[PDB]
């Protein structure tokens, strides 16, 4: 009845999104090869959310797996939990946009963009009433980036109405991995600004520190990153599938975190995220759970949000607790850290609580946060395009498939309205 | 469903040529009779062989490869040598002369007896290929047909294709080292159409190479043989990422968009850091964090220049084997902090990582030792432009006498190239003037 | 040296695609040495840890 | 009860029987040894529609086997269900008709008639009550097109009331392997129009054309189409040999599509056709099975059913289903495609729904199409025919076995007025 | 159950027998003795009971020394010893002395051993003539046998491989009227003559078997591959089996249009074969070549009017179909527009046997492509233009003449060959 | 799996042996059930290996360039019918072997080019079988062959039912034993 259609964009896209509709799987009792193999009616109750149903108790998502790359395709066929997705929902061009946002964005995106909407359309006509659209990305390549944003502007046309959440992977110089990552950064903010309903800003330099000094885990990988992230977009909708003591959709969280249109950047966590040596030694109560929700090294965004106010905060909250403890704790995190909290808003934080927390925990906490901290997350992205743009480097990449330096001043200044909207309510 | 086209032109080309396909064979598995003895390779992820090698429905896999030379003599000792039955007997083209070490003589005398010939065959391949993602060219950047044969193939490849990709592994004249004495010549005449048809030409000299053998691999007296191995290598660990699955992988578009920031600034660097004997491997641990570090010192470089003097402007570090990408972050980040390695200001990103899982194959009989990681540090430093400035020095000295212009004129070219060229080379001696200096 | 018989033209696909209950589901597991077995290992897969 | 006489015709109708004996086999689980190894009861109630009964549980099929060249029948007799017919009801000639329908109907064949009808009349009279007789053919070759009107015209002067069913493959341009197959076409259609009572046709385009675009299959033998064209005509007779909530035997589908004599041509198809890689992802339903039924594309007719009026459909359904969702789907897509059906007939479509699917299968349809679309066929043979007859290019072959030019006129303006009177309906 | 007789006449219609024959022993695995170490055997071989296979073949020929060859050869052990018929005295490169003078010596024995082959067969399909026109006997014996086989076995179908006289290549002076001669008596009894020329096969050995120097031993090894390929589909199964009568059905549109071409498509080198993809399609693209044909001729001034392609070996019709498709989109291949449906395919399974140090190469499929296309006029006109320039001084008619033979069936013959070739004139016209 | 037709009536034994002459004398024309087991197991082993076309084929085997042997395991059920437990394929090729210290080797050994036992009988103890049958048949020792890519599970069969470990791999995609005792090496370091 609230339905979700699944839009993965991109190598980490749809990486991130294979480990989420495995995470998805993982709940809901689904057997890699579609079949339902759970053990509680809760599970099977409410399924239609993620999956669609093909007879025989066999489920399938209503994922949309999209790059110009067929390698991507072909690994995530062959990846585990790659037997679950609709071979027809599977969109390819002949090769990758190869870092360029024109590329990606106005003449291989657009000549796929026909078929990907065209999918997208008949998945949503056969949802009973499909809730909107989330959307998973990085910011920082060609293909993902510039094509995934023309798809959301796109969509946003045709379902002016619904949900649409981005899930986009930001860019940080610490953990560069490509050269011409702050011109796509750039030309992308300005439509997720412009055609997202909320997007939460993920940054690879944030997840590595967490495995670092969260975890302890030793030569961690991309996987590792992609679960945690999957973990928070799985708890982000939990009580959309399971029953709780005070439910929050997508919508409720968007009217909670979003006090105008354009400050809707949030800022992903996962509570019970500790090391393997701590198991034993540390309890997993609500105190020390809402604790590392509002701790500033468990952030996903790679910014201190001791350096910003929170205009919004949310933890949403799994498994067997009783509210007054719940709702003291917000009172305390609130009004102990009243420095970090603005001071014209009376209530910050809105609580939902779910009564299944995810397997193998007892509870567990998501919290996504509406802090100006996102501030420095775009001022690194500024200053690197004005430093790459003082002398037009890489620019002719850009300017051989239609764009122009006007497109990308005009990318400049909309980001740079947006950062200036975040510091003046810092105050 | 992703191909390259190779094309070797001249004697150094085909011989390179030599060491690419025995690797190429060894990596996929690929026997040098042309029959492919796994069954089982024919199916799943490890149709990875389609990329370098045709297959056809004899269980035979040909290779598509356009081994072009004026004269008969190394082509007819491929012919006669192990690899005879591999390469497609229509693509070893053979004239019946050389060009004698002169341009003109590669690029119109001789080079129109045969041009069509080749761009047919080479036509015919593209054809046959229904994912043709670029152009590799490998040829001597002195020589006789390997400069003007390989400007005439490249000027009708680039009339014919056009947008599809071309990269060129040139053999540099050394500063010192030079087998001829009218290198010079052949090369500035050269450089006028590899800077305007091509896309990425990596240089690569001979003094180089020797003294990388001499020092990571104590060879006292190598050959031609190590240097085509070497630049084998790197060939293969640039296209590896076309073959092979691992995390970020790298295009040919990929390469060009991070590394290329201008039209006419594409002559980057190339260097294999991970070699070593078979001995000292035992010693060193051979981890990301050194294997990254050597990179960049001079010693390690195959091209016969400083980089001190040079900024970085943009390097795609394509690694292999097995490597987390928490290392190369380690890495690029004591490579940044470090204040020897000058960069521009302009680009505060210049790294661009690939990375794959497939470790690099060793030749049996190879100096090179069996390592579990590999690097290629393309660099598109500005350091060469003192290579050039070598280059244009010699070619001013030889022809403030007319040395050997007769022998250019008398094969229907223009005296005029000369200065053409050599303007030419002195407005992209000033572009990366231009480019290099800081804002 | 004998008259040879083939057998690849009398196969017959649609009887076997006309099915709608056998299903293979069960299917080899790629080396882990592989390349494709190390970035299932590595960018598909995680260490559990809760 | 209601028997049915089987006779294949030629190599290509030879092909077609021996395949369509190995599926009703495989339905009744007969052996090919001609063993009885079923596992149902209603598998063996109604075994002599098709079969006769040897005493020691052997089911010999009511087949007859004619062919002027004993290669394929000696390939029968060697092929898998070489047993199963009986052994003297193979009658065959000295050398094949040599593609000449005057060969094959006027001396070589007329010598091997006799025998026959013959062998034809001994099955007959076996039957407790005979309904009729099947026939495969093929209407491009010279066997198959002159001996099967031959075998026609005398056993519909033999059993004027008995209904007759022919399956011809009819000759496409496109896929012509004859360079007079025209001919003998036309002079089939000419005792085709008068004689039968339903023919289907057959295209090898439009088989080839679902075994690449529907199942995806790269290379598509001679058995897959012969395997689509038997599980076509085990629909077809479903009813007479399974209870069904709603029964259609021949007689009832004869009346409910011809409006008039002579417009006794159908296009057959087949609703659960999937191919391997959307196997398990679609869900095969009632409205599925429709929709694939009036698919232009699932037709075995090269001819587009948009290009004409509808006259009558009719679709056999086999499996347990709800009659309220087959009437609904069957209305739905009436009225849909209002424009594709004719005005003048209140209902255009005859439903049937049997309770015994295809093996290993849940769900099936069968689809019986009378399309005035079905003049594109005999339209284009039209043109070929004259085209070839403006010069007599071969003509010289036929008049030296007895023919005469003024037959062939005859054969193309009656040809002719069955094209007329199928455009007379569309408008 | 369906067997060939195959009479061999002259010096080249012997040694392509000889050769035809080494590839159906090949084929079938019998030995040069005869022995065999199923029913594939059958057309071409007859049963002795005692397990030796005897051919059905006869080789007559007016001088004895091919024949003594033969027997004295490695396959004297394969014909009956009573089916190599011989003569005295050839016919010296003379129709007449074939005909009349010599043939009368031999020509009722001939007779009499193929009513004796025919009587041991229950399931005759034709006959396969081999023979040259430019020779004596292998055009005025030629012309008496087929002649009273015309007679005896009116009914039966009569198919004749000939050795046609080369444009510019010639081993003899009077063969222009020899061939003129024998272009009477192929009209009036013979069904199909698959004309072969000498130059066209030395072309193709040049060119793409790469054979500097072939002698008779490669040419006759490519037409025995051809007839083989005809063959194929009365003895191996497969899908669209073409039998003879079918065969000339489809090929034939008018009794005196039954002059077809002959083509094999993947005559290549062994070290080019390996390095090859021969797929369907481009094996029926190569076909249509004009370097390809065996008659020296060019198809593209010419206009189709019956192609048969007799596939062998792993094919998919599918494939058939597309590559037929292909051939038809094209507009360089001009087909005649009274024929809509000009192709007739033949796909056997049974792949073709490359004979050891042969020049063809092993090969997964072949095809034999055989037109009958308004082309081949311009053949017939350069030996009318050749017998005319002879025959104006009357170059060498004195020898005929002498020989109980009249002069005024020069001129009959010359104008049946005129009114021939208008014939093919006129069919072409588009209508 | 299950093939209708009685194949005791051809096969001498359970595990009958089948080379190129004698799959060309048992012909699919009038042998079909022999043909048809080939291609149903080779199907069955491609869809369980996830190999992107068959590669075990009766039509390969019988036109290969080189002698090949298939191996075939049955059982009789009843009448006309018969299942099948499995498929082994070997053959000799000259392999461009490369041993420890990148000795070059030029040798010719058995190959292993296909073996697949069907899921129902894998936990049987049948594989094994085969393979004692098919080394007693062409009296090869496993020291002297070479494996085609072999799979994990393969890897766990040699260790535990030979005790051969450490499969040292060559370059053509081939894992022969630790014995490079079959000839001088063609080339020394
Ligand atoms: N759908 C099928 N079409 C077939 C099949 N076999 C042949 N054909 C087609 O049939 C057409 C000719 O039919 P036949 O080959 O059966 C000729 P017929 O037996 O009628 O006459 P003769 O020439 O006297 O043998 C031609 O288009 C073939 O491609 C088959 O198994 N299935
Ligand atoms: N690394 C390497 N360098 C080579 C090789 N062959 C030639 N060179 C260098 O290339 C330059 C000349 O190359 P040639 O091979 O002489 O050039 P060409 O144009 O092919 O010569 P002609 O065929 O005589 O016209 C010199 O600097 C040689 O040292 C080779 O096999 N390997
Ligand atoms: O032998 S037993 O039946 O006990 C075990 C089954 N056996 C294992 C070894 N091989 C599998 C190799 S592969 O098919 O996985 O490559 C044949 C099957």
């Amino acid at each position: 009845m609230r339905e979700i259609v699944h839009i993965q964009a991109g190598q980490c896209g749809n990486q991130i999104g294979s480990k989420f509709w495995e995470v998805i799987s993982d709940e809901h009792g689904i057997d890699p090869s579609g079949q339902y193999v759970g053990d509680s009616d809760l599970q099977l109750e409410r399924i239609n959310v993620y999956y669609n149903e093909a007879g025989s108790n066999k489920y399938v998502p209503r994922a949309v797996l999209v790059d110009l790359e067929p390698g991507t395709m072909d690994s995530v066929r062959s990846g585990p939990f790659g037997q679950l997705f609709r071979p027809d929902n599977y969109v390819f061009g002949q090769s990758g946009a190869g870092n360029n946002w024109a590329k990606g964005h106005y003449t291989e995106g657009a000549e796929l963009v026909d078929n990907v909407l065209d999918v997208v359309r008949k998945e949503a006509e056969s949802t009973d009433c499909l809730q909107g659209f989330q959307l998973t990305h990085s910011l920082g390549g060609g293909t993902g980036s510039g094509m995934g944003t023309l798809l959301i502007s796109k969509i946003r046309e045709e379902y002016p109405d619904r949900i649409m959440n981005t899930f986009s992977v930001v860019p940080s110089p610490k953990v560069s991995d490509t050269v011409v990552e702050p011109y796509n950064a750039t030309l992308s903010v300005h439509q997720l600004v412009e055609n997202t309903d909320s997007t939460f800003c993920i940054d690879n330099e944030a997840l590595y520190d967490i495995c670092f000094r969260t975890l302890k885990l030793t030569t961690p990988t991309y996987g590792d990153l992609n679960h945690l992230v999957s973990a928070t977009m799985s708890g982000v909708t939990t009580c959309l599938r399971f029953p709780g003591q005070l439910n929050a959709d997508l919508r409720k969280l968007a009217v909670n975190m979003v006090p105008f249109p354009r400050l809707h950047f949030f800022m992903p966590g996962f509570a019970p995220l500790t090391s393997r040596s701590n198991q034993q030694y540390r309890a997993i109560t609500v105190p020390e759970l809402t604790q590392q929700c509002f701790d500033a090294k468990n952030m996903m965004a790679a910014c201190d949000p001791r350096h910003g106010r929170y205009l919004t905060a949310a933890a949403i909250f799994r498994g067997r607790m009783s509210m007054k403890e719940v709702d003291e704790q917000m009172l305390n995190i609130q009004n102990k850290n009243s420095s970090y909290f603005v001071d014209w808003i009376p209530n910050n934080v809105k609580t939902a609580v779910c009564d299944i927390p995810p397997r193998g925990l007892k509870m567990s906490a998501t919290f996504i946060g509406n802090s100006t901290a996102i501030q420095e997350l775009f001022k690194r992205i500024s200053e690197q395009f004005t430093a790459m743009f003082r002398r037009k480097a890489f620019l002719h990449w850009y300017t051989g498939e239609g764009m122009d330096e006007m497109e990308f001043t005009e990318a400049e200044s909309n980001m740079n309205d947006l950062v200036s909207e975040y510091q003046q309510y810092q105050e | 469903m992703r191909e390259v086209i190779s094309i070797h032109i001249g004697q150094a080309g085909v011989q390179i040529g030599n060491a690419c396909w025995e690797l190429y064979c060894l990596e996929h598995g690929i026997q040098p009779d042309g029959q492919m003895p796994s069954d089982k390779s024919l199916g799943g992820s490890d149709d990875s062989f389609s990329t370098f090698f045709s297959e056809t429905g004899s269980g035979r896999h040909v290779p598509r490869a356009v081994m072009v030379d004026l004269e008969p003599t190394v082509i007819d000792e491929i012919r006669t040598g192990t690899y005879r039955s591999l390469f497609h007997p229509e693509q070893l083209i053979t004239g019946k002369e050389d060009a004698a070490n002169n341009y003109a003589r590669g690029h119109y005398t001789i080079g129109k007896e045969i041009i069509d010939l080749t761009l047919d065959r080479i036509r015919r391949l593209a054809d046959n290929c229904t994912g043709l993602q670029g152009f590799l060219v490998f040829h001597s950047f002195g020589g006789g047909t390997g400069s003007g044969f390989t400007s005439l193939l490249m000027e009708r490849l680039s009339v014919d294709y056009g947008k599809k990709a071309k990269l060129e592994f040139s053999i540099y004249p050394a500063p010192q080292v030079s087998t001829a004495v009218v290198e010079p010549y052949n090369s500035i005449l050269t450089t006028h159409t590899t800077l305007e048809h091509s896309d990425c030409s990596f240089m690569v000299d001979n003094e180089a190479i020797y003294d990388i053998c001499r020092r990571n691999l104590d060879i006292e007296r190598p050959s031609y043989t190590n240097l085509n191995r070497l630049i084998g290598q790197i060939v293969s660990s640039i296209t590896a990422s076309l073959r092979f699955d691992g995390a970020l992988n790298v295009d040919l578009t990929e390469f060009q968009t991070n590394l290329v920031p201008y039209p006419r600034i594409h002559f980057p660097l190339a260097t294999f850091s991970p070699v070593i004997s078979a001995e000292k491997a035992y010693h060193e641990q051979l981890s990301v964090a050194e294997i990254t570090n050597m990179c960049f010192e001079p010693h390690n470089q195959m091209v016969k220049c400083d980089p001190r003097h040079g900024k970085y402007m943009a390097v795609c570090l394509l690694f292999r084997g097995d490597v987390v990408p928490k290392d190369v972050n380690a890495a690029i980040a004591t490579i940044k902090t470090k204040r020897s390695i000058q960069f521009v200001d302009w680009c505060p990103t210049g790294f661009k990582v690939g990375i794959n899982y497939q470790p690099p194959t060793v030749v049996p009989g190879g100096d090179l030792a069996k390592v579990p990681r590999a690097v290629c540090m393309l660099s598109n430093t500005t350091a060469i432009a003192e290579a050039w400035a070598r280059l244009d020095h010699k070619f001013d000295l030889m022809y403030a006498k007319r040395a050997f212009v007769h022998w250019y004129v008398g094969e229907g070219m223009e005296e005029g190239e000369f200065s053409e060229a050599r303007e030419d080379l002195a407005a992209l001696e000033k572009d990366y003037e231009e480019v290099g200096v800081d804002s | 040296t004998s008259p040879i018989g083939r057998n690849r033209p009398r196969h017959d696909s649609v009887a076997d695609l006309m099915r709608q209950d056998m299903l293979a589901g069960v299917r080899a597991e790629v080396d882990p040495n592989s390349p494709t077995g190390l970035k299932n290992a590595r960018d598909f897969g995680h260490r559990r840890i809760w």
